[PDB]
């Protein structure tokens, strides 16, 4: 969930 | 250097869902410690530095499947009274700490809004190209800390 790449 | 446990690796990539882009940018991170979508830290596994190739990503394996009890809905009350409160506006909601949750805004009628607290790419597979840009060993402070310093996107 908050793992990037978080687009 | 190959991109290994405990290694940080900064990556440059795009972001394609559906034919369309929706990010680029580059970013590091310490690998091996959940920090990236774990798709995306399997394709990159082993792979040597200058590195470049394109990757697909399943939903399962990038953020995960849409939750449906994800959406909820709750009073039109709660919105500031003069907020555009419209399908695809972003809030964020607070809990009792003060931990900002987003949402996303699916439909309103009445005194009630349907909203969406799953990730915005949860459900979708992902489509990635990738470079991989550096690879170094952590410091002992990132290996202790879990992530990298500085720890995201150089830019998105
Ligand atoms: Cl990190
Ligand atoms: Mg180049
Ligand atoms: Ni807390």
């Amino acid at each position: 969930a908050k793992a990037l790449p978080f687009a | 250097m190959k991109v290994g446990q405990d290694k940080v690796v900064t990556i440059r990539y795009t972001l394609q869902v559906e034919g369309e882009v929706l990010d680029q940018g580059e970013l590091s991170y310490l690998h091996g410690h959940r920090n990236l979508i774990p798709g995306l830290e399997e394709a990159l596994e082993g792979r040597e530095e200058g590195e470049a190739f394109q990757a697909h990503v399943p939903a399962e394996k990038a953020y995960g499947p849409h939750d449906p009890e994800g959406v909820q809905v709750v009073p039109l009350s709660a919105f500031p009274e003069d907020a555009e409160v419209v399908p695809g506006a972003q809030f964020y909601a607070q809990d009792m700490e003060g931990n900002p949750m987003p949402l996303t805004v699916v439909a309103v009628e009445g005194e009630e809004v349907t909203v969406d607290f799953n990730h915005p790419l949860a459900g979708k597979d992902l489509d990635f190209q990738v470079e991989v840009v550096k690879v170094r060993e952590a410091t002992p402070e990132e290996l202790l800390h879990g992530h990298a310093h500085p720890s995201g996107h150089h830019h998105h």
